């Protein structure tokens, strides 16, 4: 009469004669509707030089099959119940932008089942993805940085993927403190690669992202733009003291420093040049 | 460290009036999170303090509501609303934002009522304290109130301050009353040779200073 | 939760002085312990607060190297060494629990009489206070039983069982040279004191005195 | 030999199972006490917002079916059990980062015989808790930590505080940093209806000495020079060297304690301020 | 053994023994065999761990084999990997000695049930691998009791101290000789005269010299405000002068 009994029985009956590996649907050409949605925990990092983004993911996968199904109303009025991912089918979203990360849902997490065959599942991940960062307004930028999620054995006849949200949810978000995101934006497109004929579905999620400029400005440019204002003032200087070159030469070694240390900062794409450098350079030249 | 004043130091007031006592820190005691931490405490006379106000904004858990606190980033004021027989003591100021802690000055708190006639009377040393070698005179001066009596001692005429213990209690809970006793201790031998022994008293209630002597030789 | 305290202590000047603190019912090594000493004449100010798990403390500016505390983890017991200690620090001494920024300062102790003075045993005693020799006769007159030289505290002087209970007078404590002087007094009608038996009574029970002696009129 | 027997008994699969929860009387809630303890706070890497803990998190809960007639088996009150292989309320950070979740040991579970299990597995935690950098190095730091269960929500298990205030009967000195108060508060959100967790907050206060003479001595010490260059005589022609040796020396101190704070855009530190405006002094100087 | 984050990382390798009634059985009946090699998965195994941990393992997870007699006796050698975390005293550096502690023992068993008895007073060094800098002057072993606030019984422990002390000749070839030669020349500037102008040079140079080498010395030793280096002390004391 117990509740752990009943769902004992009823965990026993399900998996009886139940595959992993067979797409459960009930005839070959009906669908699935995998309802797809991601929340950021926090923004770990975004390593400019390396060109890499580091984020913290919970991603939510909604969707439902034909075999999981009983009566709520013969189990002593039994609902949800949870089941390790391992034991039923999993399917498998990856991302294309990976760049020394995990392709995949190592962890494993535990799934939620209902009485109408819907199921829910929500692993945690820690995804690096590798995005053209744009550095010309140094330190006043936008990062745009892109994401794309999608299947990867299966054609848009047998899955087709639909956003949830058509913004990020951000309702358990954690300030990093030096970058807040904009906005986030989840557009679903569709593809054709040279190894199939059929077209494949995915989900591009683009972040466009700022700067807190108040950490730059306040130790990096503010003291090159004070140390340059003595390149023009040696002049005005008498030559009989005889300490001119002294001032010239401290100027410049001094901004040549830190011209070389803004270089650890920035990354080094040839495209475009930062504003900064040119400056720098302008200002070693003259 | 941050010094606290209270304002009064003293401030009597009747059952069911409304009394409020002022709180001052020397320096700004606002904490970087936006919240101060201030205590108030209640001190009865032989118990232990007890608490009625912690993070003054809220009230805490077990005081009536007859208590309330406010105050701006600086000055702090606790109000009460009916002053009941209980809530009669010591309150206390305590801030919590910078180390090392402190406490505050002490504001005492009892009830006021009407003046009233003070009863002196003298008592010239037994005849036990004879036998010992001793002189012993005391002079009770009960049932008065306010404060405000002086009491002086006359040897023949001329004003005596050696010697003198002045005593006092607290306001009393049955008639609301203060008391003081002082006494005089000498020898025997200068109790022998001196004539008049006076116990004078000058309290508001009284025009005239009341007077109670004695004589040795009679 | 339950905290205990050591008894009453006394000592030579100059000596040193360990107070033990008590705590049950809680998780005693968790959160601070502050204590707070309260000079018999007005006026709290702290001695320090030390956590029992780690070896953190802290003293206020004006008692460093006066104190030293100490913690257990075995036994739930803070200890606390005394520095060379003089005449102008016999007080009561506290204890209480405290958490910073937090619910704090819930409960306390129940207090520690330290007294220091240069004596070593005196009973208390009997002399009592009869009235002038020249007195007008009035409706009521007040009685006197006083008491010199005994210590330490606390004695109990009462009257006749607590037969005259009504007008009683029991004054704080004072030194003289050396020791404490009490009196205690009532008023009584004039028409009752020449036929009514009374006598005020003194209990002393650190030294287990019991003494008794009637006033009679001259 | 009666304790093999009593095993087999309690963990056979054909009578015991490990996916389902316990519970009983209609979906009761099984509640579930759980408290902290901090073995020493082993580092606090500022720079990457990363406290690095050692923790020892205690739980209890009741259960039915692992019960026994305690008559039978020569009278044993308690007994030992692998934690894989009975059921464990999952019992895990959220803010954490470098991944790792859930405990590293593994314990082995006590077990009474009336039913309450007792467990509690050592750990190393990697919480991430904002720096408030404001009054460098005189500071209190804020770390929040978070439990709860990621698998199950507030309708089969409830969580509940034992002790108001985490555990230091094992704390050690750590040393550099300095405990206040360690207060855990139970969570509710009435919007969800199903969030609930316990948070821990660490307000820890760091030693000052340190920095104060590694870095605050030759920061003053090489500044009050500033408004001594004047005073030198103009005839001697050395007002260039001194001066801008020490606007180099004052932006070197300006870059290194830039580089050892860690980079939030949200406060300023009041020493890179003053160092700022004394070097912003300096130029006007120099000029 | 990082002194700036104050761990110790040994490599260990761990000799256990006991015997149980169990796995006895008759040499005599079986061709006359004592000892058969068994991998550890598949007997039961006590829990054996570090209390003083930081970030590293707990347990013995290499999971080596184990030897069986024929009485029952059992003998268990897996090598494993410690990150211990003890209090580095620095105070004369780099003439220095560490004391550092740690604690092994059983986690889930009493006195009653588990009792350890140390094999050796003192830690073996057959195989040890000088590393040259550090020589370990002694190792001690001390069996100790306590009560934690879980339970009432009373638990064991094995508490190793190993105090070592560092090769001096590296640091004071390469960093207090440098100093202590710099530093004979704040007096040097004096004697100079003011005539030909350069001893404000001099004095700024050496000015920022110590400063250059106060901060690379503040990354050698640990950040910890319970004591101060001597030369640090030193260095503070030649910089205000
Ligand atoms: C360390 O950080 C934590 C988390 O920010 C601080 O906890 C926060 O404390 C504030 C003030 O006590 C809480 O605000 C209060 O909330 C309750 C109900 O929401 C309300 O009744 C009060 O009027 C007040 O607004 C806030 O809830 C709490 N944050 C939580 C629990 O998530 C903590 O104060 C910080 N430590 C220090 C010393 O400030
Ligand atoms: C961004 C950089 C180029 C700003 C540099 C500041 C100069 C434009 C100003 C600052 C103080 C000025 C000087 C102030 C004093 C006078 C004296 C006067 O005789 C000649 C110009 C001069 C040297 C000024 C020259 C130009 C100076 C260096
Ligand atoms: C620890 C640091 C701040 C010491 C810096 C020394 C100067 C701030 C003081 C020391 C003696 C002072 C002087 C003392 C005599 C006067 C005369 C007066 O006319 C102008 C300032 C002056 C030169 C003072 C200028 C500044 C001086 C050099
Ligand atoms: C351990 C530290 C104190 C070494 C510092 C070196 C000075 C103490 C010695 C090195 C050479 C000496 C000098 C050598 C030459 C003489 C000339 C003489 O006339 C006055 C002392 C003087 C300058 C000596 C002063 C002190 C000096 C600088
Ligand atoms: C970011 O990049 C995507 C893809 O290139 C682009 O479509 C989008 O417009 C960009 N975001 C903004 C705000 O320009
Ligand atoms: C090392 O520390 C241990 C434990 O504190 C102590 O027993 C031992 O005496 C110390 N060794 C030395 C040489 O101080
Ligand atoms: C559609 N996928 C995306 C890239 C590879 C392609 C594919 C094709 C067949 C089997 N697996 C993957
Ligand atoms: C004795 N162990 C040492 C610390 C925790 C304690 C313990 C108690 C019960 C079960 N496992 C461990
Ligand atoms: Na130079």
């Amino acid at each position: 009469e117990t509740r752990a009994h009943a769902e004992e029985r009823l965990l026993k009956k399900l998996f009886s004669g139940y595959n992993k590996w067979s797409r459960p649907v009930a005839n070959i050409s009906d669908v699935v509707l995998v309802r797809f949605g991601l929340s950021i925990a926090q923004l770990i990092d975004v390593d400019e030089k390396n060109q890499m983004m580091t984020t913290n993911v919970w991603v939510k996968q909604e969707w439902h099959d034909y075999k999981l199904r009983w009566d709520p109303a013969d189990y002593e009025n039994v609902t949800s119940i949870r089941i390790p991912s391992e034991l039923i089918w999993r399917p498998d979203i990856v991302l294309y932008n990976n760049a020394d990360g995990d392709f995949a849902v190592t962890h494993l997490t535990k799934a939620h089942l209902f009485h109408d065959g819907r199921v829910q599942w929500t692993p945690p991940a820690i995804y690096k993805s590798s995005c053209s960062i744009d550095v010309t307004f140094f330190p006043f930028d936008q990062q745009n940085c892109t994401m794309k999620f999608g299947s990867w054995t299966y054609d848009k006849a047998k899955i087709d993927l639909v956003n949830m949200h058509s913004r990020v949810d951000q309702l358990d978000f954690w300030e990093s403190g030096e970058w807040v995101i904009v906005d986030a934006v989840g557009t679903y497109n569709t593809r054709k690669y040279e190894c199939c004929a059929e077209i494949y579905p995915d989900i591009t999620y683009a972040f466009v992202i700022r700067r807190l400029p108040l950490f730059y400005t306040i130790n990096l440019i503010i003291p090159c733009l004070l140390i340059s204002c003595l390149t023009v003032l040696v002049f005005y200087l008498p030559s009989e003291c005889g300490e001119k070159i002294t001032l010239c030469i401290s100027v410049l070694l001094s901004l040549t420093v830190f011209l070389l240390l803004i270089t650890e900062i920035i990354p080094s794409t040839s495209l475009v040049i930062p504003l900064i450098g040119e400056y720098l350079l302008f200002t070693m030249i003259f | 460290d941050v010094l606290m004043t209270q304002t009064p130091l003293s401030l009597p007031v009747s059952l069911g009036d409304q009394a409020s006592i002022s709180c001052r820190s020397s320096q700004s005691i606002v904490h970087s999170n936006g919240n101060t931490y201030l205590e108030w405490y209640l001190q009865k006379p032989g118990q232990s303090p007890k608490l009625l106000i912690y993070k003054v904004s809220n009230r805490f858990s077990g005081v009536p509501d007859r208590f309330s606190g406010s105050g701006s980033g600086t000055d702090f004021t606790l109000k009460i609303s009916r002053v009941e027989a209980e809530d009669l003591g010591v309150y206390y100021c305590f801030q919590g934002s910078h180390v090392p802690w402190t406490f505050g000055g002490g504001t005492k708190l009892e009830i006021k009522r009407a003046d009233a006639a003070p009863t002196v009377s003298i008592f010239p040393p037994s005849s036990e304290q004879l036998t010992s070698g001793g002189a012993s005179v005391v002079c009770f001066l009960n049932n008065f109130y306010p404060k405000d009596i002086n009491v002086k001692w006359k040897i023949d005429g001329s004003e005596r301050q050696n010697g003198v213990l002045n005593s006092w209690t607290d306001q009393d809970s049955k008639d609301s009353t203060y008391s003081m006793s002082s006494t005089l201790t000498l020898t025997k031998d200068e109790y022998e040779r001196h004539n008049s022994y006076t116990c004078e008293a000058t309290h508001k209630t009284s025009t005239s200073p009341i007077v109670k002597s004695f004589n040795r030789n009679e | 939760v339950q905290l205990q305290q050591s008894g009453a202590e006394v000592m030579k000047p100059g000596a040193s002085v360990k107070i033990s603190c008590k705590g049950t019912g809680y998780t005693f090594s968790s959160y601070w312990i502050e204590w707070v000493k309260q000079r018999p004449g007005h006026g709290l100010e702290r001695i320090g607060e030390i956590l029992p798990g780690s070896g953190s403390t802290n003293y206020n500016e004006k008692f460093r190297g006066k104190a030293t505390f100490t913690a257990d983890k075995s036994s739930k017991t803070a200890y606390m060494q005394l520095s060379s200690l003089t005449s102008e620090d016999s007080a009561v001494y506290y204890c209480a629990r405290y958490l910073p920024y937090y619910y704090a300062m819930d409960y306390w102790g129940q207090g520690t009489s330290v007294t220091v003075s240069s004596a070593k045993t005196t009973p208390p005693s009997v002399y009592p206070l009869a009235p002038g020799s020249a007195a007008q006769t009035n409706s009521m007159v007040t009685l006197g039983c006083l008491v010199k030289g005994y210590f330490p505290e606390p004695v109990t002087v009462t009257w006749n069982s607590g037969s005259l209970s009504s007008g009683v007078h029991t004054f704080p404590a004072v030194l003289q040279s050396d020791l404490y002087t009490l009196s205690s007094s009532v008023t009584v009608p004039s028409s009752t004191w020449p036929s009514e038996t009374v006598t005020c009574n003194v209990a002393h029970p650190a030294s287990s005195t019991k003494v008794d002696k009637k006033i009679v009129p001259r | 030999d009666t304790e093999e027997r009593l095993v087999e008994h309690l963990l056979d699969p054909s009578r015991y199972n490990k996916l389902i929860r316990p519970a009983t009387n209609g979906s009761e809630l099984v509640t579930v006490q759980l408290m902290v303890s901090l073995a020493q706070l082993i580092s606090v890497h500022e720079r990457e917002q990363i406290m690095t803990t050692n923790v020892w998190l205690t739980q209890e809960w009741e259960d039915y079916r692992l019960t026994w007639k305690p008559e039978e088996f020569d009278n044993m009150k308690k007994v030992r059990l692998p934690s894989k292989h009975i059921w464990l309320p999952d019992v895990v950070l959220y803010n954490n980062a470098d991944g790792m979740y859930e405990v590293s040991f593994y314990s082995n579970a006590v077990v009474s015989y009336d039913g309450s299990i007792f467990w509690l597995p050592p750990a190393i935690y990697k919480s991430a808790c904002k720096i408030e950098v404001k009054h460098f190095p005189f500071d209190q730091q804020n770390c929040t930590m978070k439990f709860r269960s990621w698998t199950y929500d507030r309708t089969e298990i409830d969580l509940v505080l034992k002790s108001e205030v985490a555990s230091l009967d094992d704390f050690t000195p750590s040393g550099e940093w300095d405990i206040v108060a360690l207060p855990g508060r139970r969570n509710e959100n009435p919007d969800d209806s199903t969030y609930v967790d316990i948070t821990y907050d660490f307000i820890i206060r760091r030693k000052p000495l340190f920095y104060t003479i590694n870095l605050i001595i030759p920061c003053v010490l090489i500044t009050s020079l500033a408004i001594l260059v004047f005073y030198l005589p103009s005839d001697c022609g050395e007002k260039m060297t001194l001066c801008i040796s020490v606007l180099l020396a004052l932006t070197v101190f300006l870059l290194l304690i830039s580089k050892i704070v860690p980079p939030t855009s949200l406060d300023v530190p009041l020493v890179g301020k003053y160092l700022m405006f004394t070097m912003v002094l300096v130029t006007f100087s120099i000029v």
